[PDB]
């Protein structure tokens, strides 16, 4: 810590102690269910981009590395969460949305876009957490005659708030004239066709998208995957996992009054301080695992090689990762003695250490404040001196230090 | 606003206005000496148990060093701070078993070793008036990892990494210091800050006390029971001043507030994310790959590094205020306890002639004992006065009239004086003063030789 | 002896050190050489390792400079100080107690040191010391009389007046005493003869 | 001889002045006008100037 090989008398901060875990447990609900990505990723024919399918999916083990088996996609693209973690962690409910649209707007399915897509038929929330999956589908959703069973909704009112699907098909207006139902002067069916031919262009190809949104909120975790549980170890400095969240800590029973609704307990640093078992029905504490400072006292290297230390905060029968117990920590290799001595390497409360020959050893004890006296005080006494001492002291006081100018071009730069 | 009462004195040339009388008053004055120690893990609290973000951290260079180098030096300084005010006496010097100290009571800052801390009784109402955070200088892990009520403030403070250290001299340390430095004061008087203690009854150390601020030592001796029984009607005053209202603490209760505040905003600062998706390093660890993950990563880094250097930069500063009003303390007890000042309104308001020193939490809390004239009344001076010729002007004193004769008497009380040649000198004639006077000085060696 | 000024060099060149040791970090960027950084990218990626580059070295020489400014505060409250201390010690002769030295005061002479300035300050100790029995006032021909500067003493038998900080006792004298009184309102005058010349 | 006074002066309207001047600066984004940022880009990309 001090960066030399010769160290001066004094105590020193050098490092923190810590106790390791020796325990992982991990903590999941009992699930046996399998989610239906069969019965989404493929089908004869998708919904179209104004009435999307939602399909909702939950309580059962998701397995997310199946996917790439079942439709040819080149990317996962996830927004919140990345594809090769989706199995650790895990999640409340899960979302799919089916759709097909052109090439042309698959860059309009992202959080924070408009277009046409995203601003009249599909729109995305800002704070959206999933993976969008798009792929290919020239060899399904293609006729030489040309394919009009997908439309879109050309234009609307007003702009679609996120995760919103209208079906109604109403003759739009954009004048004073009513249309009556009549698509005559200045009225325009909102719905126009896709119309896909195989000798269209790269970027007019039909697409199939489909995007999963993961709903992490505070409920209990209905839907989750393939993680083994293990047996609820307490007391003890753990590496547990409770429902996807990854933390060290020792565990213990709790007497907080949790209501039925509530499943986590937070700090006022915003960590995890309580938390719930998924599979019984109890709550326990999350404590961190012992830890303090470590102080080294020394007198100098050309004196002696020994050294005290002194775990700062620390009941010292907890010691592990002479013994002394100061109010400052304690103290393991120094002696206490029943003495009292100007102060050489402060510690503590009132306590101090020295290299005293009385075998030379580091000893700790009590600090003095001087010597004890009492003036012979009385109501017709006095003292008068009758002779004196010159003495001439030394006092000592800095006025000023070294003149510095710093070239920023030079140093952050240079040339 | 309003600057105060609108007052007109009484000027003419030839008007004088001089004190029959006086009061004995005690003022209290508190300065903070030091402050509360802290030291900060700086992994720990940016981290915690995370590797990869520790792998991370090693990529900034020495920002940690620094900043344990400037809160071991604030540490250090504190210390130094209460050693150079408090630790000014040699010797513990005690009290004699009797109590006879001309009729002055000092028994409500002298110890009572009843007490299982020996303290007086005002110290022990400046300790209970002063309430405190209970900081973790006594060890505290036992108690936080027992899960008891609810959660405190110190023990999230401890988990993240924060923790306060002890201050090196006890509050039985310190009593004993004050202890020894009243004792000296009562018993020796100012000899004993100047070499060693040399004994003098208290009266007549007083008696000292009232010729450095300029009064005559017979006014002492004549008006004895009158000046102890104000000097005790003052400090009862103190005491129920003390045990009434408890807003004159001000100054250690905010050096107590300030760094409970700043300890706390430190700890909520951990919540925030500071354009990352999350303030926790595990959901993020867990959460994303290696490479996004180390991008929001590093944003938090950021983050709660820049908040702790603004703690040690707001640290530091407070420090250099603190240590101030240390040597200023310093000064105070050097110039007021160990001695008798003649600086004006430097150790309290009017004429100063004794001063005690009382610990508090954080600081210290000075006694001024001073000497205010009371009851005036009007007369008619002269510079000097017209006699065979010559002109006669006072030693020590002035020359005052009653309407029809004149007298000369000191400045700061009224003893009138026959006007003699013994107390008054000559200087010249009587053709170069303006305002001079005509009367008679006696002389005593006429009435000797002549009987 | 001169721990306060071997500090004072040691501060400014330990700060010194650590901003040359400063720049080897890295702060997030692939190199800390910059000539690598710009060989080894194309114009946008090395835009933006210079950029960590550069908030990392900016907040490195704004954390010198801000810790400059603070010990600066320092020495110039030190050296307020030490000129008060030669506009009263050395120019003249302090009654403030403490300051100037421990002791009475009477000279100080300064001595010129690295970065500062030493004070060479001449006390007056009193040295031996003897008890004494002592009195306010004394009571004679029904009249008390109090010393004009001086002190009551007593070595058993006879009664002497003398200064405060020196034992040279003199004889009780009119010249030396003031009349104040008669003699029932002091706490402790005891019996003497005064001498008239 | 009064420049003690003047400096007091000098410094705050320095220090406002170097702070009001500090609102040109870009400090590595396209722009320094928050408006021309909000227009030009996308939410993502004007979230990171
Ligand atoms: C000087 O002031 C003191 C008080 O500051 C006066 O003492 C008071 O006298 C009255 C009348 O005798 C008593 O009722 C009070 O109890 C006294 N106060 C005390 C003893 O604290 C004193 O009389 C004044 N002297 C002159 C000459 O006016
Ligand atoms: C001014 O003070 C003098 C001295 O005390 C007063 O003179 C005395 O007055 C009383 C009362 O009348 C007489 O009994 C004394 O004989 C006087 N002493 C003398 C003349 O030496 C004088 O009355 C005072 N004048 C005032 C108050 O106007
Ligand atoms: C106290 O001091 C007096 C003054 O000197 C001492 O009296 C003298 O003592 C010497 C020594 O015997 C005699 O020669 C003188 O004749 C004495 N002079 C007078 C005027 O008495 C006295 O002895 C001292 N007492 C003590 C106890 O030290
Ligand atoms: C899961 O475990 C809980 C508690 O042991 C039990 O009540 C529940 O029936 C279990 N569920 C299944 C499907 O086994
Ligand atoms: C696509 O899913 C359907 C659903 O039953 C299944 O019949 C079919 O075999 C799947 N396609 C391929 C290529 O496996
Ligand atoms: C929902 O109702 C609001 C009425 O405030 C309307 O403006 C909006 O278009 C409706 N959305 C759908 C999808 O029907
Ligand atoms: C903690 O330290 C105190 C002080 O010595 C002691 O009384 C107590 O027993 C300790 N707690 C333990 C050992 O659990
Ligand atoms: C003076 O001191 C003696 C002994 O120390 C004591 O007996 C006496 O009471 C004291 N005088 C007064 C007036 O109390
Ligand atoms: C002194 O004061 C009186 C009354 O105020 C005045 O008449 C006189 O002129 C003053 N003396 C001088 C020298 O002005
Ligand atoms: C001194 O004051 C205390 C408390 O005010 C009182 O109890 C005590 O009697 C006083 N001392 C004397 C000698 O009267
Ligand atoms: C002195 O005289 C002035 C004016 O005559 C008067 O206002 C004042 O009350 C008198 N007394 C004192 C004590 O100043
Ligand atoms: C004072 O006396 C002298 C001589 O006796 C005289 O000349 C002078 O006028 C007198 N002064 C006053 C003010 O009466
Ligand atoms: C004075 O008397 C006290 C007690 O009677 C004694 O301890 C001391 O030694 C004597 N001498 C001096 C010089 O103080
Ligand atoms: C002093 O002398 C007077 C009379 O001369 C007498 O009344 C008094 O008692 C004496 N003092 C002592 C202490 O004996």
């Amino acid at each position: 810590t001090l960066k030399s090989f010769t160290v001066e008398k004094g105590i020193y901060q050098t490092s923190n102690f810590r106790v390791q875990p020796t325990e992982s447990i991990v903590r999941f609900p009992n699930i046996t269910n399998l989610c239906p990505f069969h019965e989404v990723f493929n089908a004869t024919t998708f919904a179209s981009v104004y009435a999307w399918n939602r399909k909702r999916i939950s309580n059962c083990v998701a397995d997310y590395s199946v996917i790439y088996n079942f439709a040819p996609f080149f990317a996962f693209k996830c927004y919140g969460v990345s594809p090769t973690k989706l199995n650790d962690l895990c999640f409340t409910n899960v979302y799919a949305d089916s759709f097909v649209i052109r090439g042309n707007e698959v860059s309009q399915i992202a959080p924070g876009q408009t277009g046409n897509i995203a601003d009249y038929n599909y729109k995305l929330p800002d704070d959206f957490t999933g993976c969008v999956i798009a792929w290919n589908s020239n060899k399904l959703d293609s006729k030489p005659s040309g394919n009009y069973n997908y439309l879109y909704r050309l234009l609307r009112k007003s702009k679609l708030k996120p995760f919103e699907r209208d079906i109604s098909t109403e003759i739009y207006q954009a004048g004073n004239k009513p249309c009556n139902g009549v698509a005559g002067p200045n009225c325009y069916s909102p719905l126009q066709s896709y119309g896909f031919r195989p000798t269209y262009g790269v970027g007019h190809q039909p697409y199939r998208v489909v995007v999963l949104s993961f709903e992490l909120l505070h409920a209990p975790a209905t839907v989750c995957g393939p993680k083994k549980s293990t047996n609820l170890v307490k007391n003890k400095c753990v590496n547990f996992n409770f429902n996807g969240l990854t933390g060290t800590g020792v565990l213990t029973e709790s007497n907080k009054k949790f209501l039925p609704f509530q499943q986590f307990g937070r700090d006022i640093a915003d960590t995890t301080d309580a938390v719930r078992d998924p599979q019984t029905l109890e709550i326990l504490d999350i404590t961190p695992c012992s830890f303090g400072g470590v102080s080294v006292i020394t007198p100098g290297t050309n004196t002696s090689n020994q050294v005290a230390v002194l775990y700062q905060g620390v009941n010292c029968t907890e010691v592990p990762v002479n013994v002394f117990q100061t109010r400052a920590g304690c103290l393991i290799g120094a002696e206490y003695v029943n003495n009292s001595y100007e102060c050489d390497i402060p510690i503590g409360a009132g306590i101090c250490a020295s290299y005293q020959t009385q075998s030379q050893s580091i000893i700790a004890y009590t600090m003095s404040l001087g010597a004890e006296n009492s003036v012979a005080y009385s109501n017709n006494s006095i003292a008068i001196p009758t002779n004196f001492t010159i003495s001439v002291t030394t006092e000592i006081l800095p006025v000023s230090m070294t003149k510095t100018s710093v070239d920023c071009t030079m140093y952050i730069c240079g040339d | 606003m309003s600057l105060g009462a609108e007052n007109s004195v009484a000027y003419s040339n030839n008007s004088i206005a001089i004190p029959t009388n006086f009061t004995i008053s005690v003022t209290t004055e508190i300065l903070p000496v030091s402050m509360t120690k802290t030291s900060v893990d700086c992994t720990m609290y940016i981290c915690g148990d995370s590797t990869e973000c520790s792998n991370l951290l090693l990529q900034y260079g020495s920002f940690c060093t620094q900043l344990k180098r400037a809160l071991t030096g604030i540490a250090v300084e504190q210390d130094k701070n209460t050693q150079e005010v408090f630790a000014q006496v040699k010797q513990i010097y005690k009290t004699p078993p009797i109590k006879y100290f001309g009729g002055f009571n000092f028994s409500q800052i002298l110890p009572d070793p009843s007490k299982p801390s020996k303290r007086s009784f005002i110290e022990d109402l400046l300790f209970n008036k002063v309430t405190l955070a209970d900081a973790g200088f006594i060890k505290q892990y036992g108690d936080c990892l027992g899960d008891i009520a609810a959660r405190d403030l110190i023990c999230a403070q401890k988990f993240n990494g924060l923790t306060v250290l002890p201050p090196l001299l006890t509050d039985e340390m310190i009593a004993q210091y004050t202890s020894a430095l009243l004792a000296g004061t009562i018993t020796s008087g100012w000899t004993f800050g100047a070499g060693a203690a040399l004994q003098i009854p208290f009266a007549m150390q007083m008696a000292y006390r009232f010729n450095g601020i300029g009064v005559t030592q017979n006014v002492l001796y004549e008006n004895q029971k009158l000046i102890a029984n104000q000097f005790n009607s003052a400090i009862g005053k103190i005491q129920d001043s003390l045990s009434s209202t408890a807003s004159a603490l001000g100054k250690l209760q905010d050096v107590v507030n300030h760094n409970a505040q700043a300890l706390n905003t430190l700890v909520k600062q951990l919540s925030s994310k500071f354009g990352a998706i999350s303030s926790v390093l595990n959901d993020i660890l867990s959460r994303l790959d290696k490479v996004e993950a180390e991008v929001q990563i590093d944003r938090l880094i950021t983050g709660r590094l820049q908040s702790l250097q603004t703690y040690v930069t707001q640290q530091l500063i407070r420090a250099a205020e603190i240590r101030a009003s240390a040597n200023l303390a310093a000064t105070k007890m050097s110039e007021c306890v160990l001695g008798q000042s003649k600086r004006v309104d430097f150790c309290g308001k009017g004429y100063h002639l004794m001063s005690f020193p009382q610990s508090a939490p954080h600081g210290v809390v000075f006694l001024h004992v001073t000497y205010v004239p009371a009851q005036e009344k009007n007369f008619t001076t002269a510079p000097a006065i017209c006699h065979d010729g010559k002109a006669h002007f006072p030693r020590e004193g002035v020359f005052v009239s009653n309407g029809t004769h004149w007298f000369v008497t000191q400045r700061n009380f009224y003893e009138p004086q026959i006007i003699t040649t013994d107390n008054t000198f000559v200087s010249g004639n009587c053709d170069v003063v303006i305002g001079i006077v005509n009367n008679t000085v006696y002389d005593p060696l006429q009435p000797e030789l002549d009987s």
